[PDB]
């Protein structure tokens, strides 16, 4: 199947006609999305199958064909773009200045912009265009608003 | 079934819109993935 590098929409036909149920990239021959997206379930690409290959529950992140490739990093002061991909609409970038999630074990990036839950798993940019994580995981705060945290893998 | 379909390049686009607060939230991690405000 398709093994080019860059965004892709994760589809199921299980329910009411084809419905995306969230977005990943493909990078370096390894396919990165959320574990939520597909809950570790084997993917097709066209005729060729993509079998998982690490995924962890906590971290809310899997890879399918190879180890987790995206290693880049938020320098904590730089504005980013979310490469949103909704259902049904075309890929579109938009700029940010993240915010900060605050826990026990450590800050994490976070950004502050509102898509339907099948965007979970479009990547996050920095000004070099290297993904420092992938999107659909975090809060609702009192307004309604929902802010997802930058969640990004580790590179073995 | 679960299949994918490409939906363009990664890169970073000059003079995209930009939006969105920077908002500082304490936050919690449970075992099975899940955020929840620390108040
Ligand atoms: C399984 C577990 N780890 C998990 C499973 C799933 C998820 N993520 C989502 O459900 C998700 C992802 C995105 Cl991108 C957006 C939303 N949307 C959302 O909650 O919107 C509320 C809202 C109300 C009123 C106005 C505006 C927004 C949810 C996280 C974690």
């Amino acid at each position: 199947g398709e093994t080019t590098d860059g965004v892709y929409r994760v589809m199921t036909r299980r329910l009411l006609g084809s419905t995306q149920v969230g977005v990943g990239v493909m990078q370096e021959g390894v396919f990165h999305t959320m574990w939520h997206v597909t809950k570790g379930a084997a993917l097709r690409s066209g005729e060729g199958r993509l079998d998982p290959y690490w995924g962890d529950v906590k971290q809310d992140l899997v890879s399918y064909c190879g180890p987790w490739k995206l290693d880049a990093a938020w320098d904590g002061l730089s504005e980013v773009q979310l490469l949103a991909v909704p259902p049904g609409e075309r890929a579109k970038n938009i700029q940010t200045l993240p915010g900060i999630f605050k826990t026990k074990d450590g800050d994490i990036g976070a950004v502050a912009l509102d898509y339907p839950a099948g965007t979970s798993g479009s990547p996050i940019l920095d000004k070099c265009g290297r993904v420092i994580g992938l999107y659909g995981n975090g809060v609702v705060i009192k307004n309604g608003s929902y802010v997802s945290a930058i969640t990004q893998g580790k590179r073995e | 079934d679960m299949y994918i379909e490409r939906a363009g390049d990664i890169t970073w686009e000059k003079d995209a819109e930009v939006t969105g607060n920077s908002p500082r939230l304490d936050v919690a991690l449970d075992e099975s993935g899940d955020f929840s405000l620390v108040e």
